[PDB]
RNA sequence: CGAGCUGGAGAUACGCUUUGACUCGGGGAUGUCCGAAUGGGGAAACCCACCUCGUAAGAGGUAUCCGCAAGGAUGGGAACUCAGGGAACUGAAACAUCUCAGUACCUGAAGGAGAAGAAAGAGAAUUCGAUUCCGUUAGUAGCGGCGAGCGAACCCGGAUCAGCCCAAUCAAGCCGAAGUGGCUGGAAAGCUACACCUCAGAAGGUGAGAGUCCUGUAGGCGAACGAGAGGUCGUUGUUCGUGAAACGAUGACUGAAUCCGCGCGGACCACCGCGCAAGGCUAAAUACUCCCAGUGACCGAUAGCGCAUAGUACCGUGAGGGAAAGGUGAAAAGAACCCCGGGAGGGGAGUGAAAGAGAACCUGAAACCGUGGACUUACAAGCAGUCAUGGCACCUUAUGCGUGUUAUGGCGUGCCUAUUGAAGCAUGAGCCGGCGACUUAGACCUGACGUGCGAGCUUAAGUUGAAAAACGGAGGCGGAGC
RNA sequence: GUAGGGGAGCGUUCAGUCCGCGGAGAAGCCAUACCGGAAGGAGUGGUGGAGCCGACUGAAGUGCGGAUGCCGGCAUGAGU
């Protein structure tokens, strides 16, 4: 039931998770984000074989003390790592209710304390930012939070290139994480925000 | 400024039970794991094999896989649900999407009640039991 | 051993004009370019000096003491300033050699 | 991502390098060694505890009959006899008053054969 | 493009630069000898000829194979493609089938991609309708010393989507907002006080940490002219290892029709049904990665490629094998001059914030060698310690408890491995440092814990967005057993 | 209490986030009679000359005396 800022005031519309925001699932959540994230790159010659390295070496017995077989193995230094890291994915699909109750778990988060809305911005003018920085101080937004900034509008968003404050964000692309990342929530667009199925 | 890692991104913790750690053979200094000899390095020893019992145990019957029927239970249909109707499709909304096979009718629910089905096959009693309470049992030409 | 790229062997300057050593010891210090190593990052000007032992082995009666010569420098010192202050460049044009370009600060001079 | 051992493993071994001091040659001064000499350590150091309770009762009881003795009784006797008066009951600390006060010592000496026959 | 340039080289000399060098783009001209190498020989880079044009110097031709002729071919390519030829170890706890495999290797051909392709098809609906690739179906059908083990296709979802023809914007590059003072310092971009820019607070550099000093970045501009048939025998392929076993294929013998025609639909027949073989070319989605750019819960010098660069040194007759190696300082300001020495080396002086950075130059552990000091040691039998006490010394977490050292006493059979049993005259090991071993994957099976839904529960491929993730139900699991 | 099973934790790197720290001086090194039930942690001083603790969570080429182990350095035999 939050507020509206901007060009109207509604609110109250939308049921939020019960009983009240669980990091478990939260945590459920980040995590498998980021796993996507990651990257697979394991720069290893794992292989004994993937090194370079002939193949016969000295006699198996009556040398004097050895007994080895190639100079390319997990025990001989430049040989090839053993158990090493090789490419992968770690990415792996949440089931989509959770995904769900993610963000939405994740806004109530932000409802329960900083949250805040926006109808429209006539109040920016330009991309300036300069005059963006500005609504922010009557706007509440002194300079002192991590604000993200969720909503289409082309133009508006031009007006972020300032650090620590604000991080842009379109279309309602939104996401758990960065929602939780930083701290108040401009959710803004009333788009994702109210009316779904 | 006074000291407060604060809450939050950083606060939201696991769940319990949500993941061990996992297990480096190394439990106290001690460690040299698999049993004592006889057994490492390599993979073979499997858990099958063709001669204890596997083999010496006698048969040959015959596999066929004619066709598998889709029991759509008598419960399913009766006690709730309003003759939301058979027909060949609402069925599968109703829940029955098995597809690929045909459709069987038996007689497991029991409640008694007037509604006509259209199930591709159908037991004795499956139909004795639907017309025997108002309803159609209607299987394909 | 990557070397005065960082920048791009581009120097903000003249081998001629005149600079202030910002930055540094020789702050504010002034003098005209003489040596203008844009690879390098290397500037020769007038301001800072050393006295340096010349290494003149059997060099015809050696008499070597030590010189005062120069020692070069980086982006330490920003070329050219008008308002007898540090300033950037900007506003240029051409002049009745349009087939040239100038550069200035707040003022309009070079 | 690789992970070396570094500085992970000098240090677990300059605490053994460092138990061991006036530990003679190698064994105060080679990891392996000095570390090895420790294990046999831990079967003195512990088994010394339970032991040196042993080695001081023993101090005592030759004291204390040495006392003992020195009138005409002797520990086996002179115990006993303490002993036939529960009133008697020190035991611990016996023998110190028999090398301290003989004054006293002498008392409860004839005190138990005052107890005894 | 505008002050510099005169390659790495760290040097001197000579010089060259707005009648704009240099450098960057983009075309030309030169391009000895060898190498397919091709004038002929040849043990590569050499040795010898000839004809023609000619001032001689010097120019050019002189190879084989296809074609009148132009013109094409020979060679070389990391991997990817197809083709001809095609292992064994190994598994099956032995082994001959079978497995490993048509993989490895050899060879031929080719391109940037190939291969395949427009139906005598697959399928059981009288359906689909070239080929190829991903998902699934399914580890189902089936193959199998019916052992080990091997393993389809249709349907359905998705990438992409054509059939046509014969014969009778990326590179050069240019423009590009916004700060000062004071303080700490050897030096500030740090602190502090006020101020500014922000469609450019990505990033690197500057004597330490940079929005506003430099280079850049968002955004804008941006070129002459530069890119984009049947059969029989022998065999074989597909799940097809002879089996009832079809069809495809071909070495050997044979040898047909043609619409009231021909092939097939797993021996075979009729009936029913799908398609028309013996000519061809064909985008696209597919593969790989020498080269390039970007990125990385990748490395950061025993790591990472073998190479902080070297396939070099070095080893081999040869095929071949194959190293290690980083770090002065912010900047050379790299040490003038004096002392000892032939020198090496060092001590002063001087530079520098620092030489408690000096060029066998960041840190500088340990083994190992040594100098000085403290407490000890020349009747003693010792795994080398440990407990107890006394002596001596010292007392920055520490004079009241201790720290160090030591004398005498008691007690006391290294460690690991392998073992019925180890001090063991049983194994291993000179000492230290660093490297060094139960992991990764599969929509796989099975269980514990936890989360979300819940009698229902889920997506895979791909799709579109991505400093984000939604879409996508083909399909899968519960739901009836025997 | 050996093989084995079960439990709770220490530490190392990398990553996300929080609080920060640093040229009047980081990491690393070196010394120490403190702290914790252990793995281990801290304080102080010296060295050092630039990056770095603590906390929550995530991923690991994550922990060593043994392998006639591997590379390197230095010892013994011996001034023989
Ligand atoms: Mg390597
Ligand atoms: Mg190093
Ligand atoms: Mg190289
Ligand atoms: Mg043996
Ligand atoms: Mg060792």
């Amino acid at each position: 039931a939050q507020i509206n800022v901007i060009g109207q005031n509604g609110g109250r519309t939308i049921e939020l998770p019960l009983p009240e925001v669980n990091s478990g699932v939260l945590h459920e959540v980040v995590t498998w984000q980021l796993a996507s994230r990651r990257r697979g790159t394991a720069s290893t010659r794992t292989r004994a074989q993937v090194s370079k390295t002939g193949r016969k070496m000295y006699g198996q017995k009556g040398t004097g003390n050895a007994r080895h077989g190639d100079r390319s193995v997990p025990t001989f230094v430049g040989g090839g790592v053993a158990f090493g890291p090789k490419p992968r994915s770690y990415d792996y699909t949440l089931p989509r209710q959770v995904r769900q109750l993610g963000l939405a778990m994740a806004i109530a988060s932000r409802q329960e304390g900083g949250k805040l809305v926006a109808v429209d911005g006539f109040d920016i003018a330009d991309a300036k930012t300069k005059n963006f920085i500005s609504w922010a101080k009557q706007n509440g937004l002194d300079g002192t939070e991590k604000v993200l900034l969720v909503t289409d509008d082309e133009n508006t968003r031009r007006a972020a290139r300032n650090v620590s404050w604000v991080s842009v964000l379109p279309v309602a692309g939104v996401n758990v994480y960065d929602i939780l990342r930083h701290d108040r929530l401009v959710i803004d667009a009333a788009a994702l925000e109210i009316v779904e199925e | 400024h006074d000291l407060k890692p604060t809450p939050g991104s950083r606060k939201d913790r696991k769940r319990v039970g949500r993941g061990p750690g996992g297990t480096d053979k190394t439990a106290g200094r001690g460690h040299k794991g698999q049993k004592s000899r006889s057994g490492a390095g390599k993979g073979a020893f499997f858990e099958g094999g063709r001669s204890r019992l596997i083999a010496r145990l006698p048969k040959r019957g015959f596999n066929n896989v004619g066709t598998t029927y889709e029991v759509v239970k008598l419960s399913q249909l009766q006690d709730l649900e309003d003759t939301t109707f058979d027909r060949d499709t609402l069925e599968a909304y109703r829940l029955v999407r098995r597809k690929n096979r045909p459709v069987k009718l038996l007689a497991s629910g029991e409640i008694s009640r007037a509604v006509t089905v259209h199930v591709d096959a159908a037991s004795a009693a499956a139909i004795k039991a639907v017309e025997a309470a108002g309803g159609r049992v209607v299987l394909p030409e | 051993p990557s070397a005065g790229s960082h920048h791009n062997d581009k120097l903000h300057f003249k081998k001629g004009d005149t600079v202030i050593v910002l930055s540094g010891k020789h702050k504010g210090q002034t003098g005209k370019v003489l040596l203008a190593l844009p690879r390098d990052q290397k500037v020769v000007v007038e301001g800072v000096n050393v006295i340096t032992k010349n290494v003149k082995p059997s060099m015809t009666n050696p008499q070597g003491g030590q010189e005062q010569r120069e020692l070069a420098l980086h982006a330490s010192k920003v070329a050219l300033v008008d308002p007898e202050t540090g300033k950037a460049t900007r506003v240029r044009k051409q002049i009745v050699d349009g087939k040239k370009v100038r550069v200035a600060v707040a003022s309009g001079k070079t | 991502p690789r992970a070396k051992t570094g500085i992970v493993r000098r240090r677990r071994h300059k605490k053994v390098l460092k138990r061991a001091k006036g530990f003679w040659g190698s064994r105060s001064k080679q990891y392996r060694n000095a570390f090895q000499t420790l294990l046999n350590a831990a079967t003195y150091e512990y088994r010394d505890r339970r032991n040196k309770k042993r080695d001081f009762r023993r101090l005592w009881i030759q004291r204390i009959n040495a006392g003992a003795r020195l009138h005409g009784m002797n520990y086996s006797t002179f115990i006993n006899g303490l002993k036939r008066a529960n009133i008697d009951l020190n035991r611990k600390v016996l023998a110190d008053i028999a090398a301290r006060e003989p004054e006293a010592f002498k008392a409860l000496v004839d005190a138990s054969r005052n107890a005894r026959q």
